[PDB]
């Protein structure tokens, strides 16, 4: 079935960009968008951006506009989101979700924790 | 963006009743409105996309309901695995998210 | 009959192995329709529907490798039915409500091939284009009325457009005789529109025709013009004629605002206020207030100094409506 | 694939010219109907625009396969190349189908040999109004339709179980009337070119006066009380008195001319034609009443009113 | 290549990704109960069999390959009278990338029906409805979606506007099925909400009644000794009060 | 025009003979010049001038199947302003410079009804 | 046989002979400053590649043939929407003579263009034009003509 694999969890000091990825294996990858969640602990989903891996085309958040940069890897089918000028409250979990049609997220990730100290 | 309000911040409640979590939209969503489940250290799962319709996989227990604005998820009988955190989810615009409901006994 | 045969051994040849569905240099740089017009006619500009109705010749000029010949000298003009089997530009008019090519006898199509592969293709067509006009100050408005050129299908990465002689590229706009406008300028402009799916060349023909007054003259602004004159006749009737003055009041109120309807009634529904509304109810204050000074001369009378009134009436309501004639007049004129 | 192969084999040595089981038997086609909308009632023009979603369905031999799949869903391709019933309108003024983004047809084919045709149209139908009493006038209006050219022998109709979808009736652009019910019937006409069997719905509407009321009516009752008014005014005002008469028939007279544009050049007079002609022997015998008295008025204050009332009860109730 | 069956037919569900470019949202006809809107309806779909790898990436062709591939059946569920327009050519495109996926967009002129409740006339606001979906496919056959968000789905173009008396406040869609004896049909939905400018009518019928009552209410200054008069005023307002609401009623079905 | 739904209105049947019985169910806008020198007390007579466009009378004939059956519904027309009064069948050869072709007049003599008139027009100038 | 080529195409100018019978010179309507009528419209001219020798001298045919070989591309310069009238069939005559010579008579219904100075409105003339031409060919390419006296 769809499994959406992610980088394992990471820890880097502030000001230190970070890369984290999303390997998917079960459809094929350049039919539909990918999506970036992330969630710090006890608060709500929030939307970062979204990519479509065929054209490459991305949009962003206005929040995360220029906080993160989204890539594909339409031959190794990865989705990458690259994080710079990492600061205290980007500590969080970041999910990639699989956006099956207008309606749902079919598919989430399992999950990058990441932590700044 | 459309803010999504969940009315009820944690509910507790027995096991095999009726509970009802509420859903709010900001502006108009139309039936784009996906309920999904996170338990404690996993990822979100979904149960009911559109408005009312439940997505394969999931307990027939479950029940989404909502036209404009009010969205509501219900459940029958509440069961050991219904004990997580919801979240409701709006599709209409750029993806939000309310802040999750949390279901406790 | 030889140079008949070599003419469709020719035609054979450009035909033979032709794919329609590929335009002109397919896989390369886009290919120059030069275009030129001949306003045959402009007729039926209607602001009830915002359109108006433009019959013209309408001639596309392109390059075609494929439709190349060097043993005739001579310019082939085929029959239009050729059209059919050659690729044509898929232009049309963003701004067109209903068209067509003319019927009788044949199709209303011109194709001629030249030797170099240049391509006249050219059309009689009638199209209602649609002008949105700003009827604010009608009738004493200008009216800038466009046809948008546009190629639907291709991009300015597989057509380019440009006017074929430039200025002089439209022609017979001169000759042109409307009933109640005057064309008083012409002007081509050449841009490139974005749309979602990419952007495409555009031709922009746009007229500023000049609405012609001396029509509204005689059917608008001097009837009722004439209308507030007969008002003013009621301040010459003395107060005790309260019949006559209040029959002569009343008559005129009720066909002024009848007037105003009638012709309102005839235009779109637009929200604003136009001029004709402006000058209608500017007099239709004139005649209300020459009823209401019948109405004040007959309270004060019955509820010397009453004449006063009458009398200055008589002299100040045609000097401030001429006043209000020359600050309307000097506004819109 | 596996499909086309099988439209390639049911076209293959298909005669599209002739019926299913010519010179055999005739062909029972089974019709049904989904009225998406009555549209406008043009009382005027004897005419009414129904759109509808037209189903009909017959069995073809030719048009048989066995396989897996149970159905061919087609779209408008198919429609030209496997025989399609004549079936046209008999009251139909102007019919068109719908082409926009494509030709709203669909085409079904089972395995056993049904073949469920289904189009989508805008009739306008042609239903016979007789407005001999206006604006109640209620009416069956009809919509016929029968093969044109194969006789009975050739071609046979019949209603499927589901009489006709109506559908719901809020949307529906019937102002003048409400769609009261439906009804069909299957008769055998005879004409010069043979018997055909002919099916018909009738729609039954009945006329809403409401905006008539508003329209005719109330105008012309105020106008007779205008008409009434003359009788409190004092006798001596002769100019008075004669201007309010001459007005209140005068524009009696315009109302009448409007009221009639409403309806079509018809040779009989209606209930709104009496109701007219009546408001007109009141404002006439007001006129006439200040003329001779000229020439009694509190008879007349009692009698106008009561005599219009009377009138008016014995009118509404038919 | 069969014309004559949808792509993926007995293995997939054909999804249409839809969407609207508004070039001209045309007059509304009260009377009729619809309007006219010209758009840019573009489709877009994947179709395995148009599935090709050559120099370039992505054919931009005509409407004569449009016809000989297989397009979706959308119609619009209360269009009525539409027209595709042909001048010059087939205002058609179509474009097949190298994957498979097809855009296939035309240019048409819906004339859509928008019943209307017009208890609060002129002050009334209506959501006229586009509802489009595909005519003889169910929804285990073809479904639609709109290809970007569902808010940015339906593009109005600015200089577009040609509403006389109304004004095109925003648009709504959404995404539903209808039950039919035939089958359940996806249906795309977009409601346009228009509210009318009441600035015609307060200067053709409102202003014309209240000077008409007013005028009316004049004949109480004038002495009640002039019958007459005051009679030929009372008179003349009623039968222009006649004439106004017959005059008011035919802007209106 | 033919009408054309749900197909185009329009019959074919071959006869063993060889006889072609074809069909077309028409709308006609036919011009009928009206003397209205009486109106409404006018007897207008309108035509309907069926004729062979290409063929002359040496290629073609034309003629009424029947004597006077060839035409019929007449009676049941229930024409709102006019009362049918009479229709008559006439065969001719109409001559051109391209030469002589068979015609074919469907007549109907139609009359004005009076009533609506009376009540609309005459009736109000009657009063006045 | 070759219908996008005109007679005589690059040796000669193709003579067209017309003439017009008006059946019926219809309503002028002023307002829209045109007038409709209604005509036999037929045109003639000589095809060396249509001659043929049989029973018959004559060859008398419908529209099919018509569309099937050259016919000059002729319409009117003042023409706003005609009709070529096709019910019951296209109302078109096609006969060709043994010499080759070819009659092309079509029944139309041409709403052309009349501009109108009212200045003595209503007791005023016009003369309406009724203007035809090849749409594509030039006069060195084909020609038109009268078939008779320009009068007659
Ligand atoms: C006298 O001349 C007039 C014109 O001056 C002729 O009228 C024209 O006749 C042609 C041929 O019969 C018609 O073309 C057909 O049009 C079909 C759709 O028409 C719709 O669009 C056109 C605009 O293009 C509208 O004008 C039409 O409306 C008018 O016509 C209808 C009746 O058709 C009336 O009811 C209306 O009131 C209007 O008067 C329509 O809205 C079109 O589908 C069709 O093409 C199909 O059939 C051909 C047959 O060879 C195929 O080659 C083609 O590929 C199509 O087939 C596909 O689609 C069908 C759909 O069912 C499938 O079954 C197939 O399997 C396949 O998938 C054809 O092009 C033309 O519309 C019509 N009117 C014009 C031009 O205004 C008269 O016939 C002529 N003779 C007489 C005696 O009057
Ligand atoms: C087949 O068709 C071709 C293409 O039309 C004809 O060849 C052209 O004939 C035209 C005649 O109108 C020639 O036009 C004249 O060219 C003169 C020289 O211009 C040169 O520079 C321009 C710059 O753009 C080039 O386009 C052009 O080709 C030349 O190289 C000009 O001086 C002329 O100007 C004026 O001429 C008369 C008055 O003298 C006016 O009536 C004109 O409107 C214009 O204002 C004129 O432009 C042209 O040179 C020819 N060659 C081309 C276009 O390549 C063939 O004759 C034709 N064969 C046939 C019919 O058998
Ligand atoms: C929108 O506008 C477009 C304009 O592109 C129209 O599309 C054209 O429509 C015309 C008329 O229908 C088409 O003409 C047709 O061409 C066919 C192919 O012709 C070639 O092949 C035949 C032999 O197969 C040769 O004889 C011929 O010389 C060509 O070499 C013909 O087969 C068609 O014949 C039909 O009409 C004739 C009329 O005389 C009949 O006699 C026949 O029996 C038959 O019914 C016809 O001539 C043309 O091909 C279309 N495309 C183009 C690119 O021009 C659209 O019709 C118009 N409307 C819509 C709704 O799209
Ligand atoms: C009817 O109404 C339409 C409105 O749609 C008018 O069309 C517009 O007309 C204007 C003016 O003609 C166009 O605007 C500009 O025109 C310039 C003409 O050149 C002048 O300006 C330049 C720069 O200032 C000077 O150097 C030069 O000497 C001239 O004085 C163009 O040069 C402009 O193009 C440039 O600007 C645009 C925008 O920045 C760039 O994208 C271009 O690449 C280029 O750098 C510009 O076109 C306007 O384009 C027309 N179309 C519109 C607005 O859609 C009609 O003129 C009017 N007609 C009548 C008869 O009333
Ligand atoms: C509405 O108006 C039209 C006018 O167009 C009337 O039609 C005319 O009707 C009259 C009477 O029915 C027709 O008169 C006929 O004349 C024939 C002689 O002319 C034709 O002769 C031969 C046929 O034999 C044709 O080939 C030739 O081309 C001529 O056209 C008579 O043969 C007719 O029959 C009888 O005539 C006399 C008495 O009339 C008898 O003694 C004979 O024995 C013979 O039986 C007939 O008389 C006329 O041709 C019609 N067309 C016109 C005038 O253009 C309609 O009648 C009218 N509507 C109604 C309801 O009356
Ligand atoms: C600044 C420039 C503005 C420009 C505008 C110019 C505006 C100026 C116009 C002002 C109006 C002119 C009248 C002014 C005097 C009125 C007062 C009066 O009664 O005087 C005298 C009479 O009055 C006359 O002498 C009559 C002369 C005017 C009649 C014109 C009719 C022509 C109609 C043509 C229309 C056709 C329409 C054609 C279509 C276009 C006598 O008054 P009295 O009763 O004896 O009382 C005085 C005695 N006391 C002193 C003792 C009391
Ligand atoms: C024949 C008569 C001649 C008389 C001449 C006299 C001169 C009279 C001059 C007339 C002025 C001309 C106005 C033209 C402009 C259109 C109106 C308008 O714009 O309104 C706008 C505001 O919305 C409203 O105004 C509605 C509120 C009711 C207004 C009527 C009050 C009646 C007063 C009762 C008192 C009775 C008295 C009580 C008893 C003593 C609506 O416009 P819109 O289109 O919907 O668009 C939105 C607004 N926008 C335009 C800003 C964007
Ligand atoms: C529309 O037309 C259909 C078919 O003509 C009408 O349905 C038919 O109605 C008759 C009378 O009700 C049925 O006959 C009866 O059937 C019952 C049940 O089997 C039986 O008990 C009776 O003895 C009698 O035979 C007939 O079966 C039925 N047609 C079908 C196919 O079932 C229908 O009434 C019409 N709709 C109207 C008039 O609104
Ligand atoms: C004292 C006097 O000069 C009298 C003469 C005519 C009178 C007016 C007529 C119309 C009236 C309509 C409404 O009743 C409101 C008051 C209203 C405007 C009145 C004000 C007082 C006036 C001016
Ligand atoms: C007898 C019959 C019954 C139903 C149909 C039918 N087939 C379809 C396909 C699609 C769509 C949108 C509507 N269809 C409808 C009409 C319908 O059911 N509506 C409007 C609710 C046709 C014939
Ligand atoms: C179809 O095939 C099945 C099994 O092969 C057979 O039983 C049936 O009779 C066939 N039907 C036909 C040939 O119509
Ligand atoms: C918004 C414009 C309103 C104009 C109202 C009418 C003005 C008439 C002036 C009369 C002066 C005597
Ligand atoms: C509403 C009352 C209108 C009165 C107009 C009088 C004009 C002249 C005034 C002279 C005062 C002496
Ligand atoms: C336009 C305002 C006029 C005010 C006149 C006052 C009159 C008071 C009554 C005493 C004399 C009639
Ligand atoms: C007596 C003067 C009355 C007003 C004259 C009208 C002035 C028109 C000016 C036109 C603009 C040049
Ligand atoms: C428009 C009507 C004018 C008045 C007609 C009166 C004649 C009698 C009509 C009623 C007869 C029952
Ligand atoms: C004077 C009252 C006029 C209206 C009377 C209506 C009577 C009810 C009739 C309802 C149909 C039986
Ligand atoms: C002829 C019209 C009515 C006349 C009545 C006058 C009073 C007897
Ligand atoms: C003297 C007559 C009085 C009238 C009473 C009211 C009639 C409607
Ligand atoms: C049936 C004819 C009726 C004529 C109208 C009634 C008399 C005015
Ligand atoms: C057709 C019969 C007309 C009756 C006229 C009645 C005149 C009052």
């Amino acid at each position: 079935e769809i499994q959406l694999q992610q980088s394992g969890p990471e820890l880097v000091k502030p000001g230190t960009s970070v890369k984290v990825s999303c390997k998917a294996s079960g459809y094929s990858f350049t039919d539909y968008n990918m999506y970036w969640v992330k969630q710090s602990h006890g608060k709500s989903l929030e939307w970062i951006g979204y990519i479509d891996p065929y054209n490459a085309d991305t949009t962003y958040n206005r929040e995360f506009k220029g906080k993160a940069t989204l890539t594909v890897d339409k031959s190794s089918s990865t989705a990458f989101m690259h994080l710079n000028s990492l600061t205290s409250e980007d500590s969080a979990v970041y999910y990639c979700a699989r956006k099956r049609n207008n309606f749902y997220f079919d598919y989430w990730g399992q999950g990058t924790p990441l932590t700044v100290s | 963006y459309i803010v999504m309000t969940q009315s009820p911040k944690s509910m507790s409640m027995s096991l095999g009743e009726r509970v009802t979590l509420s859903c709010r939209a900001s502006e108009y969503v139309g039936s784009y409105v996906s309920w999904y489940q996170q338990k404690p250290e996993q990822s979100p799962k979904l149960l009911i996309y559109g408005a009312s319709n439940r997505y394969t996989g999931v307990p027939d227990r479950f029940a989404g309901s909502g036209s404009a604005t009010d969205f509501t998820l219900t459940i029958t009988s509440v069961q050991a695995e219904d004990l997580a955190d919801y979240h409701c989810g709006q599709t209409y615009n750029y993806p939000t998210f309310g802040g999750g409901t949390k279901l406790e006994i | 009959p030889s140079n008949m045969s070599l003419v469709k051994e020719t035609v054979d040849r450009l035909l033979k192995g032709y794919d329609i569905r590929l335009r002109p240099d397919f896989g390369g740089p886009p290919v120059a329709v030069g275009m030129n017009i001949d306003i045959a006619s402009i007729d039926m500009v209607s602001e009830v529907n915002m359109d108006y109705t433009l019959t013209m010749y309408f001639q596309q000029a392109w390059r075609d490798k494929r439709l190349s010949y060097n043993v005739i000298p001579l310019n082939l003009t085929l029959d239009n039915r050729v059209a059919d089997q050659l690729w044509v530009p898929d232009t049309y008019f963003l701004n067109d409500k209903k068209s067509f090519v003319h019927g009788v006898t044949v199709k209303n199509r011109m194709i001629r091939l030249h030797p170099d592969g240049t391509v006249l293709y050219g059309l009689r067509i009638t199209t209602t284009a649609a002008c949105m006009m700003d009827l604010r100050r009608y009738p004493l408005d200008e009216q800038n009325c466009t046809l948008e050129i546009e190629s639907y299908g291709y991009t300015t990465d597989d057509i380019e457009f440009y006017w074929r002689g430039d200025d002089n590229a439209v022609t017979g706009v001169t000759k042109i005789e409307l009933p109640q406008f005057s064309i008083v300028d012409y002007k081509l402009i050449t841009k490139k529109v974005v749309f979602s799916t990419g952007s495409y060349p555009r031709l922009s023909l746009s007229f500023k025709l000049k609405r012609n007054i001396g029509y509204f003259i005689l059917q608008t602004y001097m009837p009722s013009i004439l209308i507030t004159i007969l008002s003013w006749v009621s301040f010459w009737i003395n107060y005790d004629a309260s019949a006559a003055r209040v029959a002569l009041g009343i008559t005129t109120v009720l066909t002024m605002t009848t007037i105003n309807t009638h012709l309102r009634e005839t235009l779109p529904k637009i929200p604003y206020v136009k001029a004709i509304d402006m000058y209608l109810m500017g007099c239709f204050v004139f005649v209300f207030m020459a009823l209401l000074e019948y109405a004040l001369v007959n309270y004060i009378f019955f509820g010397t100094d009453v004449n006063a009134i009458d009398r200055w009436s008589r002299i100040f309501f045609p000097v401030v409506f001429s006043f209000f004639n020359i600050v309307y007049w000097l506004y819109y004129v | 694939g596996d499909v086309t192969v099988i439209l390639n084999n049911l076209l293959e040595g298909y005669d599209n010219k002739l019926r299913p089981d010519i010179g055999v038997k005739p062909t029972l086609i089974h019709t049904d109907m989904y009225v998406n909308s009555i549209g406008p009632v043009n009382a005027i023009n004897m005419e009414y625009t129904i759109d509808i979603f037209f189903a009909q369905t017959w069995y073809d031999r030719r048009l048989k396969f066995n396989s897996t799949i149970k159905v061919l869903r087609l779209n408008s391709n198919m429609v030209g190349k496997i025989w399609i019933p004549d079936t046209f309108f008999r009251n139909s003024k102007k019919a068109d189908a719908h082409w926009i983004t494509t030709p709203n047809r669909m085409l079904r084919i089972w395995n056993d040999g049904r073949v469920l045709y289904t189009l989508r149209l805008t009739i306008d139908a042609e239903c016979q109004l007789q407005l001999h009493n206006f604006p109640m006038d209620e009416h069956s209006c009809p919509l016929e339709f029968s093969s044109y050219g194969y006789p009975r022998e050739e071609i046979v109709y019949q209603w499927k179980r589901s009489s006709v979808e109506v559908g719901d009736t809020r949307s529906w652009r019937l102002y003048q009337f409400s769609f009261v019910g439906l009804r069909n019937t299957t008769e055998v006409v005879k004409t010069t070119s043979g018997d055909y069997v002919v099916m018909s719905v009738y729609f039954d509407l009945s006329r809403r006066m409401g905006y008539f009321t508003i329209q005719t009516y109330i105008p012309c009752t105020l106008i007779v009380v205008l008409s009434w008014v003359s009788f409190w005014i004092n006798k001596d005002a002769v100019p008075a008195r004669t201007s309010l008469g001459i007005t209140t028939v005068l524009t009696m007279t315009t109302l009448s001319t409007i009221a009639r544009k409403s309806l079509p050049k018809v040779s009989y007079v209606t209930a709104m034609d009496l109701f007219v002609s009546v408001c007109f022997i009141f404002v006439f015998s007001a006129l006439v009443e200040y003329g001779t008295l000229h020439y009694m008025d509190s008879y007349a204050r009692i009698f106008f009113p009561t005599a219009f009332c009377l009138f008016n009860l014995v009118y509404w109730v038919s | 290549y069969d014309n004559r069956l949808r792509p993926g037919l007995g293995e997939r569900v054909t999804e249409v990704k839809t969407d609207i470019f508004v070039t001209s949202f045309g007059p509304v006809s009260d009377h009729d109960m619809e309007y006219t809107i010209d758009v840019f309806f573009r489709q877009s779909w994947k179709d395995e069999r148009l599935k090709f790898k050559g120099p370039m990436t992505v054919l931009r062709l005509n409407n004569l390959m449009a016809s000989k591939i297989w397009t979706p059946d959308t119609f619009f569920h209360n269009g009525k009278k539409s027209v595709a327009h042909n001048m010059t050519m087939p205002n058609k495109l179509l474009r097949i990338t190298e994957d498979g996926t097809l855009l296939y967009t035309m240019r048409l002129t819906v004339r859509a029906e928008c019943p209307m409740h017009l208890e609060d006339f002129p002050m009334d606001a209506h959501a006229c409805p586009l509802k489009f979906g595909s005519y003889a496919y169910t929804r285990a056959e073809v479904v639609y979606e709109w290809t970007r968000e569902p808010a940015r789905s339906v593009v109005v173009a600015e200089d577009g506007s040609r509403l006389n008396q109304y004004d095109l406040l925003g648009q709504t869609v959404d995404s539903g099925i209808v039950q039919s004896s035939t089958g359940e049909y996806v249906v795309m939905t977009t409601h346009f909400h228009l509210k009318r400018k009441i600035g015609y009518f307060v200067i053709q019928t409102y202003l014309p009644c209240i000077m008409t009552v007013i005028l009316s209410q004049v004949s109480f200054w004038l002495n009640r000794e002039s019958v007459p008069a005051r009679t030929v005023f009372g008179v003349t307002t009623v039968l222009t009060m006649t004439t106004l609401s017959i005059s008011a009623r035919n802007s209106l079905p």
